[PDB]
RNA sequence: AAAAAUGAUUAA
RNA sequence: UUAAUUGCGAUAACGAACGAGACCUUAACCUACUAAAUAGUGGUGCUAGCAUUUGCUGGUUAUCCACUUCUUAGAGGGACUAUCGGUUUCAAGCCGAUGGAAGUUUGAGGCAAUAACAGGUCUGUGAUGCCCUUAGACGUUCUGGGCCGCACGCGCGCUACACUGACGGAGCCAGCGAGUCUAACCUUGGCCGAGAGGUCUUGGUAAUCUUGUGAAACUCCGUCGUGCUGGGGAUAGAGCAUUGUAAUUAUUGCUCUUCAACGAGGAAUUCCUAGUAAGCGCAAGUCAUCAGCUUGCGUUGAUUACGUCCCUGCCCUUUGUACACAC
């Protein structure tokens, strides 16, 4: 509270490719423009989620399938910044169909 | 209570919306016109808005106890 | 590798429990062709009866027989945890037994007799040859049931 | 710091990383000798690379090998590799490399696996079969 | 088989028409150059269009083709 | 020669195959020299390999498998009748145990009476199904070394395999026989008479 | 047909009679021209390479390679 | 037996219902100007040399 | 002359220890020995009535050595295997969990094994030490 | 130049 | 000539469009970039455990430094048949070799035109016209039963007929997934039990834990010994558990016992050209319980052929037709 470092952490998850990234460089761009040192983006290897259907709705023709995906990307940035800083980047540098998770790590 | 907002905005260029073109030729035949006049029509309007093409298929029995289906095309149309 | 060398004292097909135990088979495998005697149960009787594993049933001696035989008469009074056994916790008396060569065609008679004396549905289906045990019966089991 | 390289060798989904720096002959596969390398049919497919240039020039050098993934075919082809091509990166970064000619002629002169990996991959199921290409039995009537 | 689609022979001929001089007879300048004397919405189609460019060089370099 | 000192101890058994490339290290593909001309560049016996298992591409060309060491193609002819399907370690070990027995037979080279089995064993003329009336006859043509070497390893395996099947006899020992008789020719071996049959099959046909 | 599982004494005589000059000793060719079991040639060879007259070449489970001795 | 040995130069074409059979153009090794057109079972390159059985015969089938 | 349990060949090394283990009689049998099959996918007890157990306490022993930290259940899935499930197809069924637990209470109390506070059993001070003498006797065999 | 027959009524 | 109405071209056509291609996803290459206790390696720097003139390991970013080869994912590069040699209405192209990770459109898919079929679905739909029914209902619930019923015929399959094997011990390796707090999901570890399972706890809303899913085939060492045999495990009897209100018509799992056909299968017939066939298991879907099914995944990994129009068919052109419900 006194101008103290709280070991912050910050998740990005989206099926949007373009928008988190611009989401993740924003981020980056003010950490140094404040001058903050920090692990950079961490990308998690891509969730791909499947549903496997048969096409016809009935149950006649040729047992023609057909699988579908969700593609999920997840970043995260671990920062130590001062809580003056931490809400402003936190209001700001949101896109729609990116959520975005803040912790206070204690490890 | 105020967790939830709910804005509405004006559609820009709503002859390139195939849903709102879509819902108003359904209006135009509940209401009763004429189904190649609606169709063509709503090609029109949409041709007009400035897309590349239309395509219109209406599929059903027509006049008669046989279905067929009409369809109504201009300008250039991709598949693949 | 021991190669032992024998006299004509081969013991050739012999009779434990009124059955024909032929000589030039493993002791364990041989004891097999008795009626209620599986692998297991011979292989957990030779070895209460204390006798090698590689007798070829030809050299078991008089008294070592006698002694396999009286391990399977009575199995729990020689240490078998009663879970192996044929016939646990039977309708008579509920005292675990386990069947052997002329008996066990015996007590499946009697207890087949018992279901359908009862008229229970799995005596029933006994009594017309039918399958007891929930198969399908549309398409398997045709020639002979 | 001690000359060193890393090195891998990539058979179908088998890894071998190899650590590569000056020793006294000492070659290993997951903290075990290469002489101990099963299956021992196979055990010459990693022998290979040593028998082919010569122990002579291992005596300076030492190999520690750590694979994972795939089979245990696999994995030996991925040691076997893994060697070969962290032999050549030490001969490159910290020896003339005519001597590192004479490697490479001589292991692609015997096996082109040696240094390159096998290209074949696998083809993913589709429907209506067991396999890639095979379908299911086909009836009429 | 690896014969190349209208698309290709004719973007490759309008750039013989237009940029002779520059262009090269090898396939990394001529593909470089493609980069900038033209818009290509793929890099497969930009390398197949310069190597048809350079093809058609090496052709008009031993005598002249037609049109 | 003069073995090298090493922080692994690796056996000198081993140290005297850096002499030479041994097939199994111990035996040599030096002077083996196919006989029967007409099969030479087809029965790969000049590129020495230690082993009879690598992972080969040899199948994605039409001729490309005649460079494939014969040795390993009789070995993957060895994975048959579905249940052996892949199991090429165990095919490499049978390879393995019925050069032994070869050679325990014979005071002569595996490798030698593996190829002198194939010469003799390759069927010279064959017979190809024509006519399109009811009665389609046969007619006689001849043969490829390629087919050739193919139907040679074929038949030699085919034989050995039967062989093996529902007797003491193991498939190394059967494959041994049938190569060591191969090698000769006797008319009491699988392949040799498959292959006369085959010959005067065609002489009928002719 | 059968085989004799149990070794008599002229079993015995004739099995060290006549494995000498086999140029091929294994489990197969001692079942085949002896008229014994396989688990008795298994036990028989091992004796045999116990006692040194004859010489193995290759050691492996469900395949064992011998030859004569010297 | 007198089976002889030729050498093909050239490669004809492929003959036979199913096409199962080659025809090819084989000198031989003793003359080299005793050219004849033989039908062949299996995969031919050129420059390969067969054992005949018989050494007279013209394959048929041509064109 | 320095060596652990890594240099030599695991069959022999397993045998070596269980034979050891055989000898001393530190080791104890449960007594439901002569009973059990050992897993439920097996069909027939152990063929050695008198020694299966040293040898899959040596075999523990060793496998515990080789890693950070094991229990009973990676014990029975390593040890079990595929099961025949008469006309269905085979699947892998894990080994006697019993046996296992049993075997390594065994080793604690002659103290080959012990706590491991990251939650399985870990090799030990005394264990470590006797089974690198019985990896030396049996190179120096 | 082997053999190869048949296919109910109405229903644009 | 091309896989291609792909092009070279010819030309009463010219100039266009859809489809093909292009495109997108995925699979391979990158010691190039950007970096990562949710991935690793080294320095063992830190203590260290075990053997010893140095090796294997433990706890290793809140004990610590580095650094991205391997792992991950963003931006990119890379192949365009490049070069060379041949052949061609020498044009489109094609065939060899050399380089290269990759030269059948590099592999595999996704998407995919016009016209149509009385093709299937009214039992997916609060999509639906008409007809019928609507209070003793064809509406809706509840109990029980059936859908599984067996002289029989057929189609997908599973397990086998054994020694290239079964059994026992030991060795010991993947990839694709999924997972609970609106309630009991994936479960480690300890203890008990022959087993199936039970109990006490822990971690995991997940590159963090289950999980290195230590899968199976396989490998090595032993028992067997050509005998329907220790191959095969159908049928059947007894008992022990789990899911569920509910297990009988046996849900399934486990133990013992019984141990049938089957010794390779007539006519006939299916699938497939390289990491492919085949063997082998694993995850997911359905799921309280129930895989012998499917969708994917990896492990082991052949033989044969790079062809033809003989059979079965498909495309274009020409030709005949008494066919157009179209042989
Ligand atoms: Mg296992
Ligand atoms: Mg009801
Ligand atoms: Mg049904
Ligand atoms: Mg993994
Ligand atoms: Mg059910
Ligand atoms: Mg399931
Ligand atoms: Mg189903």
């Amino acid at each position: 509270q006194q101008q103290q470092i709280i070991k912050i952490r910050i998740t990005l998850t989206s099926t949007k490719v373009k928008q988190l990234e611009n989401v993740s460089s924003n981020i980056v761009k003010n950490a140094e423009q404040h001058n903050l040192v920090k692990k950079g983006p961490v990308r998690l290897p891509t969730k791909v989620l499947k549903i496997s259907t048969r096409k016809t709705p009935n149950g006649e023709g040729s047992k023609t399938w057909e699988t579908y995906e969700m593609r999920i990307h997840k970043r995260y940035i671990d920062l130590e910044a001062p809580v003056q800083i931490v809400k402003r980047i936190t209001q700001i540098t949101i896109e729609p169909g990116v959520d975005v998770e803040v912790v206070v790590a204690s490890n | 209570p105020g967790t939830i907002v709910l804005y509405a905005e004006r559609v820009q260029d709503r002859g390139l919306s195939a849903v709102a073109q879509a819902e108003s030729m359904k209006f135009k035949l509940l209401n009763g016109l004429a189904i190649r006049r609606a169709a063509y029509g709503v090609v029109r309007y949409v041709m007009e808005s400035g897309a590349k093409g239309c395509e219109v298929v209406v599929s059903g029995k027509l006049r008669a106890a046989r279905a067929k289906a009409m369809k109504f095309a201009d300008g250039f149309l991709i598949h693949s | 590798s021991l190669v032992v060398q024998e006299q004509g004292s081969f013991q050739h097909i012999l009779r434990l429990l009124n059955t024909n135990v032929d000589g030039n088979i493993k002791i364990v495998y041989a004891l097999t062709t008795i009626k209620g005697v599986g692998r297991r149960y011979s292989n957990l009787v030779c070895k209460k009866a204390d006798v090698d594993l590689h007798k070829r049933a030809g050299e078991l001696t008089q008294e070592e027989l006698e002694r396999i035989v009286q391990i399977m008469q009575n199995p729990t009074h020689y240490k078998i945890p009663a879970w192996f056994l044929n016939r646990q916790n039977d309708i008579t008396d509920g005292k675990d037994y386990h069947t052997l060569a002329n008996n066990v065609e015996s007590k499946l008679r009697d207890d087949l007799e018992r279901l359908k004396k009862i008229r229970a549905h799995r005596g029933i289906r006994h009594f017309w040859g039918l399958r007891v045990r929930g198969q399908h019966t549309k398409t398997t089991g045709r020639r002979r049931a | 710091a001690v000359p060193s390289v890393q090195t891998f060798g990539k058979k179908k989904s088998a890894t071998a990383v190899a650590h590569v720096k000056a020793g006294k002959g000492l070659i290993k596969v997951n903290g075990s000798p290469i002489t101990l390398v099963e299956p021992e049919i196979l055990r010459f497919k990693v022998y290979e690379p040593l028998l082919l240039v010569g122990l002579d020039k291992f005596s300076n050098i030492d190999i520690r090998v750590r694979v994972t993934g795939g089979g245990h075919v696999s994995q030996v082809y991925a040691i076997r590799q893994a060697i070969a091509k962290g032999l050549v990166a030490y001969h490159q970064k910290y020896v003339d490399e005519q001597s590192k000619n004479e490697l490479k002629k001589a292991f692609t002169s015997y096996d082109r696996t040696l240094l390159i990996a096998d290209s074949r991959r696998p083809e993913p199921k589709k429907f209506g079969g067991k396999g890639a290409r095979s379908r299911f039995q086909k009836s009429y009537r | 088989g690896r014969v190349r689609t209208k698309t290709v022979k004719r973007a490759s001929k309008a750039l013989i028409e237009r940029y002779y001089p520059k262009l090269t007879l090898d396939f990394q300048t001529n593909k470089r150059l493609c980069d900038e004397i033209a818009t290509i919405q793929s890099k497969r189609l930009r390398n197949k269009i310069a190597g048809y460019t350079t093809h058609l060089m090496k052709r008009i370099q031993k005598g002249p083709v037609r049109g | 020669f003069t073995p090298v000192v090493l922080a692994t101890p690796i056996p000198e058994e081993v140290q005297q195959a850096q002499t030479e490339i041994k097939l199994f290290n111990k035996w040599s593909f030096e002077e083996v020299e196919v006989k029967d001309a007409s099969l030479v560049d087809y029965v790969q016996v000049r590129q020495p390999i230690f082993v009879a298992h690598t992972a080969g591409r040899y199948a994605n060309k039409r001729f490309r498998k005649a460079q494939c060491p014969i040795i390993e193609r009789l070995t993957n002819s060895l994975m048959m009748n579905g249940r052996n399907n892949g199991k090429k370690l165990k095919a490499v070990r049978i390879i393995k145990h019925t050069l032994d027995i070869i050679n325990v037979l014979t005071d002569q080279n595996p490798i030698q009476v593996v190829v002198d089995a194939i010469t003799n064993t390759g069927p010279r003329e064959d017979t190809t199904r024509v006519g399109g009336g009811g009665a389609a006859r046969r007619q006689a043509v001849d043969v490829s070394p390629l087919r050739r070497v193919n139907q040679a390893i074929a038949l030699l395996t085919i034989g050995a395999r039967e062989a093996a099947f529902r007797n003491i006899k193991t498939i190394a020992e059967t494959l041994a026989e049938e190569l060591i008789n191969a090698a000769k020719g006797s008319s009491t071996s699988y392949a040799i008479k498959k292959k006369d049959e085959l010959e005067r099959v065609a002489k009928s046909n002719r | 047909a059968q085989h004799a599982v149990i070794l008599d004494q002229e079993k015995y005589d004739r099995i060290l009679k006549e494995v000498p000059t086999y140029r091929y000793v294994s489990v197969s060719v001692l079942v085949d021209r002896l008229k014994i079991g396989g688990s008795l040639a298994r036990i028989a060879l091992r004796h045999l390479e116990k006692e040194g007259i004859i010489k193995p070449i290759s050691k492996h489970s469900k395949q064992a390679i011998y030859t004569r001795a010297t | 037996t007198p089976v002889t040995l030729a050498k093909v130069i050239k490669v004809l074409g492929r003959t036979g219902s199913r096409g199962g059979v080659t025809q090819v153009r084989v000198e031989f090794l003793e003359d080299t100007s005793r050219t004849i057109v033989r039908n062949v079972k299996g995969p031919v390159r050129e420059n390969d040399i067969l054992v005949l059985m018989e050494s007279e015969r013209e394959a048929r089938r041509l064109r | 002359p320095g060596v652990s349990v890594r240099d030599v060949a695991a069959q022999d090394f397993i045998n070596a220890y269980a034979s050891f283990l055989q000898r001393q009689g530190k080791l104890e049998v449960p007594g439901y020995v002569d009973i059990v099959k050992t897993s439920s996918g097996n069909e027939m007890p152990p063929q050695d009535a008198e020694g299966w157990f040293y040898k899959r306490a040596a075999s523990v022993a060793r496998h515990i050595y080789m890693r950070k930290q094991v229990g009973v259940g990676k014990l029975n899935k390593l040890y079990g295997g595929a099961k025949s499930r008469g006309v269905r197809p085979y699947k892998h069924i894990d080994a006697s969990g019993s046996i296992n637990r049993k075997v390594l209470q065994a080793l604690e109390k002659i103290g080959i094994v012990e706590i491991s506070p990251k939650g399985g059993r870990r090799i030990s001070e005394n264990g470590q030490r006797d089974l690198d003498r019985i990896a030396a006797q049996t190179l120096e065999e």
